[PDB]
């Protein structure tokens, strides 16, 4: 049906592909280049600690503030936390300009987000019987009823998968569900024994040729055991609990259905729901039959957060079961989103920037540039001369490092356009005056922008 | 209301004489100039135009034609006579050889053949 | 048709030495920007291979220096082989959802998804239906070419009762679903009645083979999957709109099942263009929604345009270059735009005096590029289409100097515009409203 | 019939050669103004160009309004003409660019011709003939017809309570019917019964009819996004089943256009690209303008006439920024600029004649001088008020014309804005208990 | 039992001759308040104005909510009293005018004598009959229901239409149940079992209920109390009959909505035919605005509307504010805080600060009043709060006090323990002087700005 593609499956790469974690000993301490890391040692140290703190899961609600300027590797540090935690601690970010919905108060979309990044991992036994019907069979009663023209005692179904054969003695009162879902011979079904009905998957694709119309949907036959009882590990967030709740699925009625066919707005679910939750989720790993995973929630540009959000988030993290809170920021002496004539460090609020860790992100000396450019060049598989990585690196110390990295791929295209599988100086001074940085193109605003009744910028 | 108003022709939806626009709006507006109907569908059906989604969303041209035309409260009664069978699936099709097996025409049907609910 | 002559209708590519990327001076509609251009065939490279994401670039420079032009030739020479979503930032700001959902579905539209799928669909008209209500039938029907006897399934024939199938009726089978459409009725049976139902139509019936089957291919936007996920016909919601602010955790589980998709080939991803046009209208919560959005596996290319100099940042009170954040603008290559030279505009009004199918003579090409030079280029443009109008009036073959001069005349261009506000400022409301309506 | 604003003005009175008439079809001078709208004229029946932008310019009351009807007339009902303001553009419903864009797409216009073919008659059979297809047969007082029916107009046939005796209407093409009533020839099947009784129709049994039907690409849209009228029965509760608009995507739009353009091609319909008038349009924000630049970029898309008043003003939404006509200067680039001057004294006593003739009031010429006086010295748009007042002055006098007197009259009872901007000065000296509230 | 701020006010304390007392019903002093409290009271008990405004203006805690509590127990609960805030109006689902007019017309009462026309009975029989509809698609319909319905004194049996079987489906009636079915509505109320089946041998808690005396079919005589604003809602969001939209209505989600002048003159014009068949009487009441200087110069303007209604109800305004700038008209101020336009419609009733005696006789009503006893001392400390610092603190000390007297095993509060109350509960100057002598420094142990 679906015609495979067999050639080839590479992975595309972005501004972070090169990092793999956070490059650090056993002992902990930063090694100067690893996990695709070039310095910030500091940094990446207090970010193993950080690191450390979540898997032990022993805390809630910590928060930490990831600060320095634009292009320090803040968001390159929080996505190798996320690498050294593993798919399995839940780990969610958002901008702080991920909040503003229109649907719902600002405030329950930061604990929406905030409930994301707690895991529940719950363990259960699947307990089914599957196959195709290969028979259905009633046995008469040995003492059959006063008045009623047959007694069934069993109800015999043979089940067929691609591994085994079982005839299933079955309690008479299945009929019902045999009846209202049709089941046939040849029919894949499935009993469940905690309440021992079945359910119809579909008709077997071994009878695809039974018509040559027919309106069926063929389905392979069971590729397990006959019997299938195992355990089965389930992964929800808090959230999925909250909204399983708030907006239950399955209903019959008229007014579930219609719901469910229109836009589902997300609604202001309440403590009370929530706190109900926690308390009976808490049964549970008492009972020891869930695990809590306290993930991370990261917040980038936190300084987009107004004070409305700050003041929130105070009440957020002192809850029990809440996640490790990172946040990032760049905005120096700042005034607060939402306080129009308060102006603080990071623009976080006081009261809320003394529950932070603060970890600084400091600036890159040229030798760490350079070093990035090769491990920037090795992930995009540009191939370098040795003066061409000189030539970047030293408009990563004279202009950025996002723009010295930003040239890479342009100058590739140019060298190979040209015959040459490796970049050389004159395909850089090429890609560099193809492709301004902010700074020449701001002096161009300057200079043909100096004045605008025609040719001139709009300003 | 005056039966002018109410009864003939000053409501623009319902055809007579005195309102000889409705019924000719309401033949092509909703089956000739209409992108729902399966002759239109049809010829979208494929490549990069507008309907070819359709051909892994588990519905027909028919259903699509009908989900387009009826009122959501007759939608809701046609979705009584459904069956959650990807969700019986996620109890069946469960071994890796199995390969999460989900039919062709339902492929993009993917928050329905696997979530929670169905194995708890 | 429906394709009336617009303002970028002449831009049929970039006009580069594709081997080389080099820009011709004047090919498929575009004229001079080689600099510019180069720049933007070296991006169509990184776009039509794929393999570097998320790269963000501004075409800046002042109004009517081809900044869409260029943007419209790229869309042109990438061609249907991938997305190209074109957003104007004013469309960002919905009541519906939030700025950042907006470009979060802006993102996933330039994101396609392709599947090559064989498809075994019989049409045909119904010549007879027969059922044995002893349950079992047969289906008779042809083409025009041929004709057969179908065996159905008991559900088959109710699905025919309850499409009330009939004789003359033209149907399809798919066979994977196994589900009826009624398609129509055969013109051969127009005849039948004297008053037909609303819902009827008639089509030509079917022909060659009835059971056909086809190799087609799908692209599919990362957007349309999430909207069909987002509720049970969301599908519908691709049309109205309607969406509401798709929940994350469906977003995620998509992106999830791509990457499956891609692992097995059974698709591949597609990454395309966004193209954000005056993209100045940004606000600062924007901005920081797509320095993060930028940062990601499946992002597109981003290409924007500004024509702004030093201004005032939307959503604060500070000035910067083009309008735009300096951390936005850490991400950001940049392609500057220049303005034209009068052999420059010479040409390209002729390519669009083609266009519009207009008969300069020379000297009237000579005139209207003094007046694009003095006044504009959309100035000028405009005054090939008014003076054609004039010369028709005049029942003139071709557009002389006296009609270029009198369309110069009736149409004042902006600086005689903003002269004219200059010389009536006590006629016309000023902004402080007062105004004296007296001779 | 009722007498507003502008129904003195018919049209641009052009001449052949496109030259302006010093005075005609009810205009005064404005020759400069009118010949270049009959140019834009041109434009919009040539219909070849798409998304071409013009503003109207000049002082309030210099007749922007009048040139925008002017050529809205020239132009014909063929042609659609969307007069908005920028005003009407801020929904509280559904953001400002879809406000924009439906506005945009009610301007182009799609011409259908339907050979109606209606049957109306005393239904005199229904007889079933399929295993469901009927026979009807329909009389008239000048004979009957049998019709053969296909299933499902029969259905609506059967869902109109139809039954034999009824008078009907069926238009057999769409497949619309409706019952009319019940023949009075039952009338007295019983003494009382809740029932309709007509008489049998008098006509032919059968009319076949020509109709010109139009349609805009917004009808289309609008019944593409939704289930419309007697499809839609659960609207009736409101709140969430309202027909709210929608944010319609392009992914509809590039649909309907493509399924339109099937009909073009097969001559089914007619395109018929029209105007969209923005009036006020120094009422649009920054956000919008920005949109009217994509907009207009559309190889479908009508011409856009502005008309603006301002001189150099604040853009909406970006006070930052100031320019002529309130329209942000990236934008001006695209327009065809007319500009309207103000009136000469002369000029306003032919406009003048021009309204009293169209009120029906008759005047005195030294009521005409004096009544202009007020125009040179006031405003045209104050001479012209005043001259309804002073025919029922007059009338109630008992003259029949208008005199000095009427007037002077009328100017005591109805003051300017400027003569009661001096009563709010000397009188608002205090907010004591006769001060206007300042 | 429990105790608010104004328990202890009973009535404006006056005598017949309309002349307060200097101390009665829980008051002290106002009497010129008081006094005109009293003409406002006879006002609205004549119920012949309309739209009359009253201002209650005065400084905070000189008992403006008191005067207008007491002109609430003074009317009486036959009355509609209707109190709001200011802050009220502002409403997410509907226009602020919107919700001025809502509460005009709870201001305004009717009592209406009503007819019941119902049946009861056991159900002895019932029996569904049928309508093929040929083509309508939804298939069969029933159309009609049989039902034997038994009383103590008689039988009948009811031939119902299809809508008020429907109600007997929702209402899940079965054979031997007994049931209500008021002919009004259609509505149908299953009452129980009959007790002829009164068993314990049934899971479920059914109501065995005896058979119903009488006759089956009745008439009851009700008399009800509504207001305007009742009516204007039923007939808004109808939610009475046994039609389709009447039973979607009570499924969908409660919303308010911008209720049309034209469905509130209909309204008019229903309760002057009740009036006219002599079984209602109009109850024109009271709208309270508190803290009105909260409303905006939209509120103001509307009311300039409104008040003109020939059935608008007596409002009565407090403020609190001296020159002050109007709300939504920040160039504008005023005294009171209402716009200069809408004062001259106002009757304004000032209200005066407490002389040392009164504010000590206030501490005995309200002593006495929360049930603490307190020497003459203890009375006299109290009161000098009263005068130094504010009336409401002086009286918040009790309650504390009590529980620290209580504390050391004396049952009285003596001085010692309303001087441990206030050093344990400062008033809001004591506490701005530790923000300003703290605030002298940052740092980590600054209050933050
Ligand atoms: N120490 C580092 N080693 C390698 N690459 C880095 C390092 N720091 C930053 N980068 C890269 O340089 C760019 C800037 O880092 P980023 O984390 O985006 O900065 P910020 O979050 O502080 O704005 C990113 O592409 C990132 O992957
Ligand atoms: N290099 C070019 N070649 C051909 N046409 C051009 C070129 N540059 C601009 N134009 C045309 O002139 C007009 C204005 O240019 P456009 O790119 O749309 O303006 P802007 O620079 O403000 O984006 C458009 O009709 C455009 O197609
Ligand atoms: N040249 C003219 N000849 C006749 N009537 C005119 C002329 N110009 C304006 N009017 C009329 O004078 C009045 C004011 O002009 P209007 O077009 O409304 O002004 P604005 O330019 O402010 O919209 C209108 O009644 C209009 O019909
Ligand atoms: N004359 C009075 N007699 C007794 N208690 C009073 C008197 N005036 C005010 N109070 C009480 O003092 C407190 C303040 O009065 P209140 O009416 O709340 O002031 P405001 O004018 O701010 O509403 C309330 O507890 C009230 O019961």
């Amino acid at each position: 049906i679906s015609e495979v593609r067999g050639n080839t499956r590479d992975h595309r790469t972005a501004a972070h592909t090169h990092i793999k974690g956070l490059g650090l000993n056993s002992s902990g301490i930063a090694e100067k280049q690893a996990a695709g890391f070039v310095g910030q040692c500091a940094a990446r140290e207090a970010c193993g600690v950080v690191v450390d703190l979540i898997k032990a899961h022993k805390m809630a609600g910590r928060g930490v503030l990831l600060a320095g300027g634009p292009g320090t590797g803040k968001t390159a540090l929080a996505l190798a936390i996320s690498q050294e935690l593993g798919t399995k601690i839940p780990f969610c970010p958002i901008t702080g300009s991920e909040i503003y919905s229109t649907e719902v108060k600002k405030t329950e979309v930061l604990m929406e987000n905030f409930r994301r990044a707690i895991g529940l991992r719950v363990r259960e036994t699947k307990d089914v019987y599957e196959g195709e019907v290969t028979e259905m069979t009633p046995e008469e009663a040995e003492n059959p009823l006063g008045g009623y023209g047959k007694t069934i005692s069993t109800l015999l179904i043979g089940l067929k998968s691609a591994r085994g054969q079982k005839k299933l003695r079955l309690d008479p009162s299945i009929y019902e569900a045999i009846q209202k879902e049709r089941v046939q011979v040849g029919d894949v079904i499935y009993i469940e024994t905690n309440t021992g009905a079945c359910k119809r998957v579909g008709r077997s694709d071994a009878y695809a040729t039974e018509f040559d119309l027919e309106a069926e949907e063929y389905v392979p036959i069971p590729k397990g055991e006959v019997h299938k009882k195992k355990e089965i590990v389930q992964d929800v967030t808090l959230h999925d609990l909250d909204v399983a709740n708030a907006r239950p699925q399955g209903g019959q009625d008229i007014i579930s259905m219609m719901g469910q066919l229109m836009k589902p707005k997300m609604t202001e679910i309440t403590d009370k729901l929530r706190m109900e939750i926690n308390k009976v989720v808490q049964k549970y790993i008492n009972q020891g039959v869930a695990e809590l995973i306290p993930g991370v929630l990261f917040i980038d540009e936190a300084h987009m957060l107004d004070i409305e959000c700050f003041t929130y988030l105070n009440k957020a993290l002192e809850s029990p079961i809440a996640p490790i809170v990172v946040l990032a920021s760049n905005r120096g002496i700042a005034t607060i989103r939402g306080a129009d004539d308060l102006k603080a460090a990071h623009g976080i609020p006081p009261d809320f920037l003394q529950r932070l860790l603060i970890i600084p992100t400091h600036p890159y000396e040229p030798d760490e540039i350079r070093r990035i450019v090769r491990i920037r060049a090795q992930t995009e598989g540009v191939q370098l001369t040795d003066a061409a990585v000189d030539r970047v690196a030293e408009h990563g110390v004279r202009i950025s490092l996002r723009y010295c990295l930003q040239l890479l791929a342009p100058a590739s295209i140019l060298a190979r356009v040209n015959g040459r599988t490796q970049v050389d100086v004159q395909d850089i001074a090429e890609a560099e005056e193809l492709f301004l940085d902010a700074r020449r193109s701001a002096n161009i605003l300057t200079s043909t922008g100096e004045s605008g009744g025609l040719h001139g910028f709009i300003s | 209301l005056p039966r002018l108003i109410w009864c003939d022709g000053g409501r623009l939806d319902k055809p007579g004489p005195g309102n000889l626009v409705a019924g000719f709006r309401s033949k092509y507006l909703n089956h000739m100039m209409n992108i729902w109907t399966p002759e239109n569908i049809r010829s979208s059906l494929e490549g990069i135009e507008n309907f070819t989604w359709l051909r892994f969303v588990d519905t027909s041209l028919q259903e699509a034609y009908r989900a387009s035309h009826t009122d959501v409260f007759a939608r809701a009664v046609d979705l009584a006579s459904k069956q959650n069978r990807l969700g019986h699936m996620q109890i069946v099709y469960d071994e890796p050889e199995d390969k999460k097996w989900t039919p062709v025409h339902a492929l993009f049907q993917i928050c329905e053949r696997e979530n929670p609910k169905a194995v708890a | 048709g429906l394709n009336l002559i617009a303002a970028h209708s002449h831009i049929r590519g970039l006009g580069v030495d594709a081997d080389t990327l080099e820009p011709r001076p004047s090919s498929q509609g575009l004229v001079g920007q080689e600099k510019a251009r180069k720049a933007a065939a070296v991006v169509l490279e990184m776009i039509k291979q794929g393999k570097i994401a998320g790269r963000a670039v501004l075409i800046a420079g002042p109004p009517s220096t081809g900044k869409t032009a260029i943007a419209m030739g790229m869309a042109q020479s990438l061609g249907q082989d991938v997305p190209f979503t074109t957003l104007a930032a004013s469309e960002i700001f919905s009541l519906e959802m939030s700025k950042t959902e907006a470009l979060t579905q802006a993102f996933r539209k330039s994101i396609g998804v392709r599947i090559k799928e064989e498809s075994e669909i019989m049409e045909g008209e119904v010549v007879e239906i027969q059922i044995d209500r002893s349950k079992q039938g047969k289906l008779t029907i042809k083409t025009t070419d041929m004709e057969a006897i179908y065996d159905m399934g008991s559900k088959m024939i109710d699905a025919m009762t309850k499409e009330r199938v009939m004789a003359g009726d033209i149907i399809s089978i798919d066979k994977s679903s196994g589900k009826i459409t009624k398609l129509g009725r055969s013109y051969a049976r127009s005849r039948d009645y004297d008053a037909m139902g609303v819902d009827t139509k008639f089509l030509q019936c079917p022909e060659g083979e009835l059971q056909k089957r086809k190799e087609v291919v799908h692209t599919v936007s990362l957007h349309e999957i999430d909207v069909i996920n987002s509720r049970t016909q969301g599908f519908l919601a691709l049309f109205s709109g309607d969406t509401g602010e798709i929940r994350s955790e469906i977003r995620d589980q998509i992106n999830t099942k791509v990457a499956e998709w891609k692992e097995e080939g059974k698709a591949e991803i597609v990454p395309g263009v966004l193209f954000i046009d005056e993209v100045h209208m940004l606000d600062i919560e924007c901005f920081s929604y797509i320095n993060r959005a930028l940062e990601s596996d499946l992002a597109p290319i981003v290409i924007m345009a500004s024509n702004r100099g030093v201004s005032r940042i939307r959503g604060t009170d500070y000035k910067s270059p083009h309008g735009l954040p300096l951390d936005f603008l850490d991400r950001v290559v940049i392609i500057n735009t220049h303005p034209y030279t009068p052999d420059e505009l010479r040409q390209i009004l002729s390519i669009r005096a083609q266009e519009e199918e207009v008969d300069l003579t020379p000297d009237a090409l000579a005139l209207l590029t003094k007046i694009g030079q003095e006044a504009g280029l959309r100035y000028a443009s405009n005054l090939i289409t008014t003076s054609q109008l004039i010369a028709a009036k005049r029942r003139a073959k071709q557009v002389g100097v006296e009609d270029v001069q009198r369309s110069f005349k009736l149409f004042y261009d902006p600086a005689r515009s903003v002269r004219f506000v200059q010389e009536s400022e006590k006629r016309l409301i000023g902004n402080d409203g007062v105004v004296d309506f007296s001779y």
